[PDB]
């Protein structure tokens, strides 16, 4: 008595997010393998979320002048909403996902010539620009800019939100928001440049993605 | 699991080459007493398709009568087969012929009989060749034959014309110097010079005119001719041991196997 | 590195709560003899902003006169408003 | 100190040859995690200019696909490149051609395409060469080719004329005897015969006409000719392993690299 083997019928086959149970199974054919190359035509690392989510995106840039008086709101920029944009690399990770958890890394770059004087402030503001004081904004994790010491600072801020995760397609309220008040007025002499440059870079830290959607 | 998935119906990658050595040798009856389980089976299951076949009581066929394995490529294609032929007519005429592995290239302009069937048996191709040509006709002609890789400039293929390329372009790349009287024979390696990796046999579009071809040999003569006698060359290609084959393909029909 | 990046200018997360217990107690002169390094500093550097401040020869203020800490929230907002 | 002096600003001798072997092989990520110190640097400081460069997270490129190193001179210039060509016209005509490494010597009278670029890449030159010539044209011509060093007398260069030099001057120095029918090929070492040490590529004045040139090969024929057929010779120079290069020089422009 010799038994001839047959084909399997019922099995749990499919992805963790793409699951379909078949009543008639078949062995999937596979020839070859993932052949390694001693000669690679490109010299980079392979792409991942670790190198696509953690990369600075220029979300905003301005130009601060002399005519801006004290505590004038130069820029009112939203953090995550400008990150969720088609012209950046994180759109390929945020279009196919709905609910997320992440940390925000802000880096702000300005450039004074040292014949100018003055000061700028960038603050990471959650919720609202409500009746809280402008002269009390140092309680926020912020940055202070000066025409004397340095011109590039970077800010690490966490996820500050009421619910569990953030909805991109219909948010309750924006998680973070940055503002630029004139911390000290831009004073020059004759022939000195009456302006300075301004850049706002941003990236994600510790990114989590959940809730895949088929629609756009 | 590596990908976090699953598989229920047994079906995987198929048609791995080299199942068996084709020379006949002994590894008593093969079948008989036991009932044949290998006759009836499921071809839709590839594991059940890889069962040892039998239908009858058989025994050992024996050994073969030639030690030379006539079923390995490295000793089968050692016989050199036709590529092209061409004649010179006037003074300092420069001839140019490619090696176009496309099956669209009907003979003579392309692959003839044995090369068109064989080099369209498989998808990918990598390695150097061998070329054997014969000088036939008028004697005492001092010509020059050179190889030109892809990317670099060369004259128009399948056209006998005057050379528009300078000798410093010809001496720097590599050629040979010979007369028809001294040795009268060339057996040459064809160098594998490409920035791309491998070449194909049957493609379409701009990939066919670029990724199928790999090399080209072009010839200009001199001292041809004195008192009128035709000089005829003919190209026969042969194989070497540093080439390897990839992705066995369905062979061509009986229609495109055109013979010259 | 975890993210494969780098950092050159010293600036990080700021304003972590509860720096100090507000009841006055002893943890001699506080300053004096040594020159004050904590007076002049860089506020644009937050590590240099976390330096022990002084400007004058000072000593121990002493202790307070109420064991009830009037600067913790759990005993401050116990009064109902 | 040896000279009793001092040095404050860091600046020394520069541009020592052979920094790296050019075949691609492995000596994981090259950069990435650590911040790039090799991107921004001081080029005015040559110690800071010798820092390992990076700007991006990179990893190992891998190996190459040819064991033949195509970036060493001793296997790059093994391919022989054009020098000159000349034809005979009457009986016992003596031809004379030098090997003039001057970049002022425009081709044909001097260095042509590959020799003019290559032998003006460097200042000093010492060692023997290789010359490969081809007999093309009328057959059964018994000529003679000989070398003549510097200082000794020889006929006028780049001039086809009758020989004014006796055979006892020709047999004592060194030559060859050959017919066009027997072997039809010459691959010859060029002897390094000079009382000076090395030769240059680009000089001026009387140093250019003396210290750039090192050798000369001059040819007289006989039995040329019977029934009228042109005999054409062409000179291709090649390299050997006993020569060494000195003082890497700025390469020539695109204008003086004239091709023939």
């Amino acid at each position: 008595e010799q038994m001839i083997q047959s084909v399997d019928r019922t099995a749990v086959t499919g992805a963790s997010y793409f699951t379909s149970v078949d009543q008639s199974s078949v062995h999937t054919a596979e020839v070859g393998s993932h052949q390694i190359e001693p000669l690679k035509t490109s010299v980079d690392k392979p792409g991942s979320k670790k190198t696509q989510g953690e990369k600075f995106f220029l979300i905003h840039s301005a130009r601060w002048l002399t005519t801006h008086a004290l505590f004038h709101e130069v820029a009112k920029l939203d953090v995550v909403k400008l990150l969720y944009n088609e012209q950046f690399a994180v759109q390929g990770l945020l279009r196919y996902h709905t609910y997320a958890r992440f940390g925000i890394e802000i880096q702000v770059q300005i450039n004074p010539t040292p014949f100018q004087q003055g000061g700028l402030i960038c603050a990471m503001v959650p919720g609202d620009q409500s009746y809280g004081s402008i002269a009390s904004l140092t309680v926020y994790p912020h940055g202070l800019l000066n025409c004397n010491i340095n011109n590039v600072v970077r800010i690490k801020v966490p996820f500050i939100y009421t619910r569990g995760a953030y909805h991109f397609k219909d948010p309750q309220y924006p998680v973070w928001e940055l503002t630029i008040r004139v911390w000290s007025e831009l004073n020059i002499g004759t022939g000195t440049s009456a302006y300075t440059s301004l850049n706002v870079l941003a990236r994600f830290t510790d990114l989590e993605l959940h809730g895949l959607t088929p629609l756009s | 699991d590596d990908s976090g998935g699953f598989s229920t119906t047994v079906s995987t990658e198929q048609n791995v080459p080299d199942p068996q050595v084709g020379i006949t040798t002994m590894r008593m009856d093969v079948s008989g007493v036991q009932a044949p389980v290998g006759a009836i089976t499921t071809i839709e299951d590839p594991v059940l398709a890889k069962k040892v076949p039998e239908t009858f009581p058989e025994l050992k066929p024996g050994e073969s009568r030639h030690t030379s394995d006539h079923m390995s490529i490295y000793k089968f294609m050692g016989r050199s087969h036709f590529l092209c032929t061409f004649t010179f007519n006037s003074n300092n005429k420069e001839y140019t012929f490619p090696i176009t592995l496309s099956s669209t290239s009907n003979p003579p302009h392309g692959l003839p009989s044995t090369l068109r069937w064989f080099f369209n048996l498989f998808q990918l191709y990598r390695g150097p060749l061998d070329l054997t040509i014969i000088i036939t006709g008028a004697t005492d002609v001092d010509g020059m034959a050179w190889f030109t890789p892809v990317g670099l400039a060369v004259d128009t293929p399948w056209v006998e014309k005057e050379s528009a390329l300078q000798i410093d372009y010809k001496t720097a790349l590599g050629a040979v110097r010979f007369n028809t009287r001294r040795t009268g024979n060339i057996q040459i390696r064809l160098p594998w010079y490409s920035y791309l990796y491998a070449v194909s046999g049957a493609l379409d579009g701009l990939g066919d005119k670029t990724d199928s071809t790999f090399g080209l040999v072009s010839i200009q003569i001199a001292n041809y001719n004195h008192s009128d006698e035709y000089l005829s060359f003919s190209c026969y290609l042969s194989v070497t041991e540093q080439s390897e084959f990839y992705f066995p393909r369905a062979p061509l029909n009986s229609n495109a196997m055109l013979s010259t």
